[PDB]
């Protein structure tokens, strides 16, 4: 019942949390992500919450189990809604087209230092439409 | 599995026997010294049980067999060096010691002088072989016992330094005694001939033959898919081959041509005077590959599964990496025919586009050609004109018959731009950059015919009154491309356009075709007029004056000023890509106090 590109988007989302590449999310592997988002978990809390998703009981959820928890929730339109949610908040200009000037300004938040000029070389690649200023449609091309 | 080195075919020579006996004496000397330091001293009788040793006696008095266990390793090492193809040449010391001819011996130490690097690699390799021989005998010993794998059965390189130590030390000390004697041994072979001028050895050349015959295989695969396209089932065994092509060759071409663009573009012209010289035949076959890829992608987009955008990007970067003057000065007939038929293909393609976009508004081949026209064609032609005008190779690329082909293509493109619909509004942006590239590409001033006659490098004048009729030339340079205006005509167009102040929603085609058109037009006739070519007086392609320059600047800036009141949009942000050449064009004197108002408004 799950639509084919959704699993493919669930593929990459699964790999976004499966750093080691074996298809198994260990508690420590999941735990480091939650510190990276600011929350400070106890080991028991992580291991408790990981049990409910684990239908097999092996202690590490595989992708078939991962789909079931993904199917648990309504991601009916949340995917492109989040895509538009980012395009709205990245649109600091508010013109409806996102300039490249603040593209370096938000990617610095994670700690990247890529040069100012080179991104608008990459936004030009994004701007196959050639806008010179990225919109949601370019973001849809990006994603 | 150790592979043996055969030594039966080779045999020991006799002039070497002097050094063989000398090194046997040296081995006896080192062995005698070893046992004296160990405490072994001369004994009356050779008894192992009495724990004595008489063999400190001189090598003259050593028996034949003891010489055989010195000569044995020596002559097998010599047989495995001569069996390698290591020649031995003539030295001085044979003649020198020929003109020579309670005892304490002394052995020269091999430690002091150092070996050269080449023969050091030679010695390491031959010690690898000696370790391999040890592995041989140890292996037969291991089938004899039946078990107990010796940990040293791993290859020589897998061995550690301590494990390599004995065999290496043998290599140094034997070759070192050879050199202290003076006998110099080296590689037996010197290279016979280098086929350096051959382009076939170039990895790019080989990869390119690979690329073209895979492209031809893919074209035959598309012909197979076309013969099965009349049938209902296009599922063929060639599905694996076509997806291999699409997800390997095209990405591989893409990465290769972005990584080595500097190689492809310049045959060591501007950068890297030492190397990086792209061959002329290499450029020829690169252009052939681009042409056949363009033919393959044409009329067949629907078959490709959304990787048509990847193919468009590949064709785009191939366009930026094309070369034309090399092809024209030295070109093969297949490439000539491919380019002529590519211009012709663009001809009937544009013609059928004007036909179908009008006729078949209401009713798959038609859909794939419409999509091709909308996205996969105009950026393609734009990039073609872009590299043509960037490298100026178009001067001789489009010299004969391709002036008229490009200028009738200009008529068709200009008519398409003047025609407006929803799909044309969607592609207003593409026409700007495309016509910018074409205006920067076209060598003669296709707008003004006035001074194109005074320009020698023109289709009609260069091909004269007989090739005039031979080609597709109606004897009129300006009339063969009727719809396109002149510089004068576009000048009054611009002046009343400024005096009017039209809205974008009214005349979108004007500012989304002609403005980038002129913005990249102007650059070539800088150097082809008195503009940046004050010399070649009255022979220039066109003549322009600073007064006209300032007038057109004032008109464009004033329409931009009126145009600030409608947000000014991202559509001049689109035109800004080719206004970047204009803002590099503009002299810094203007950048003092003539344009600061408008960038201040931009800062607003
Ligand atoms: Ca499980
Ligand atoms: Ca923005
Ligand atoms: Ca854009």
């Amino acid at each position: 019942q799950l639509t084919e590109e959704q699993i493919a988007e669930f593929k990459e989302a699964f790999s976004l949390f499966d750093k080691d590449g074996d298809g198994t999310i260990t508690t420590k592997e999941l735990g480091t992500v939650m510190r990276s988002l600011g929350q400070n978990p106890t080991e028991a809390e992580l291991q408790d919450m990981i049990n409910e998703v684990d239908a097999d009981g092996n202690g590490t959820i595989d992708f078939p189990e991962f789909l079931t928890m993904m199917a648990r929730k309504m991601k009916d339109t949340d995917s492109e809604e989040e895509i538009r949610e980012a395009f709205r908040v990245f649109d600091k200009d508010g013109n409806g087209y996102i300039s490249a000037a603040e593209l370096r300004h938000v990617m610095t938040n994670l700690g990247e230092k890529l040069t100012d000029e080179e991104v608008d070389e990459m936004i030009r690649e994004a701007d196959i439409d050639g806008d010179g200023q990225v919109n949601y449609e370019e973001f849809v091309q990006m994603m | 599995n150790p592979q043996p080195v055969d030594t039966s075919n080779i045999t020991i020579p006799e002039k070497l026997e002097y050094f063989i006996n000398k090194y046997a004496e040296h081995s006896h000397d080192k062995w005698s010294m070893d046992k004296l330091a160990n405490g072994w001293i001369y004994g009356e009788i050779y008894s192992d049980s009495s724990k004595v040793q008489p063999l400190m006696k001189p090598y003259k008095l050593l028996s034949e067999k003891e010489k055989e266990i010195y000569r044995w390793p020596i002559k097998e090492s010599l047989k495995t060096m001569l069996a390698w193809g290591w020649r031995i040449e003539r030295t001085r010391e044979g003649d020198s010691m020929a003109l020579y001819n309670g005892y304490s011996p002394r052995a020269i130490d091999m430690s002091n002088v150092t070996l050269s690097r080449d023969l050091h690699a030679m010695a390491e390799m031959m010690a690898e072989n000696y370790h391999n021989i040890w592995a041989k005998k140890k292996k037969m010993e291991l089938e004899s016992k039946g078990g107990g794998n010796h940990p040293l059965l791993v290859p020589y390189d897998t061995l550690t330094a301590k494990e390599k130590a004995k065999d290496r030390e043998k290599a140094q000390d034997i070759l070192k005694f050879l050199q202290i004697n003076g006998y110099a041994v080296s590689r037996g072979f010197k290279d016979l001939e280098l086929d350096t001028p051959s382009i076939e050895k170039r990895f790019a050349y080989s990869f390119l033959q690979q690329l073209i015959r895979y492209v031809d295989e893919a074209h035959q695969y598309i012909l197979e898919f076309d013969g099965g396209s009349r049938g209902k089932g296009e599922h063929f065994p060639y599905e694996q081959e076509i997806k291999f092509f699409a997800k390997v060759v095209l990405p591989l071409i893409d990465q290769y041509f972005k990584n080595h663009r500097l190689y492809f573009l310049s045959a060591a012209s501007r950068p890297l005077c030492s190397g990086g010289h792209a061959s002329n035949k290499e450029k020829e076959m690169v252009t052939s590959l681009f042409c056949k890829l363009g033919v393959l992608v044409r009329h067949r987009i629907s078959l490709f599964g959304n990787d048509a955008t990847s193919i468009v990007n590949c064709l785009h970067i191939l366009g930026q990496t094309l070369d034309a003057r090399t092809v024209m000065k030295t070109g093969l007939e297949s490439v000539k025919s491919a380019l002529r038929a590519f211009l012709d293909n663009a001809a009937e393609d544009l013609e059928k586009t004007m036909e179908n976009l009008k006729q078949g508004q209401f009713t798959k081949g038609v859909t794939q050609i419409i999509n091709y026209t909308t996205v996969a064609l105009l950026p393609m032609l734009s990039s073609l004109f872009e590299h043509i005008g960037q490298h100026q190779f178009g001067e001789d690329l489009i010299l004969e018959d391709v002036q008229v082909s490009c200028y009738r293509i200009l008529t068709s493109l200009y008519a398409l731009g003047t025609s407006k619909s929803i799909y044309v509004e969607r592609q207003r942006s593409a026409l700007g950059e495309c016509l910018a590239a074409f205006a920067g590409a076209f060598p003669v001033a296709f707008l003004e015919t006035h001074l194109d006659k005074h320009n020698i490098y023109s289709i009609y004048n260069t091909k004269s009154s007989r090739e005039r009729a031979a080609l597709s030339l109606p004897t009129n340079v300006e009339d063969v491309c009727p719809n396109i205006p002149s510089l004068e005509k576009l000048m009054e167009e611009i002046v009343e356009l400024a005096e009017s102040g039209i809205r974008y929603t009214q005349m979108p085609h004007v500012m989304e075709v002609i403005l980038p058109m002129l913005c990249s037009y102007m650059s070539r006739w800088w150097e082809h007029g008195p503009e940046n070519n004050p010399e070649r007086a009255e022979m220039c392609c066109t003549a322009l004056n600073s007064e006209h320059m300032n007038t057109l600047l004032g008109n464009i800036l004033k329409i931009i000023y009126n145009n600030l009141g409608i947000d000014e949009g991202a559509w001049m942000k689109r035109l800004a890509v080719f206004s970047q050449p204009i803002i590099n064009k503009v002299k810094p004197q203007l950048l003092k106090t003539h344009f600061l108002p408008l960038m201040e408004k931009l800062k607003k």
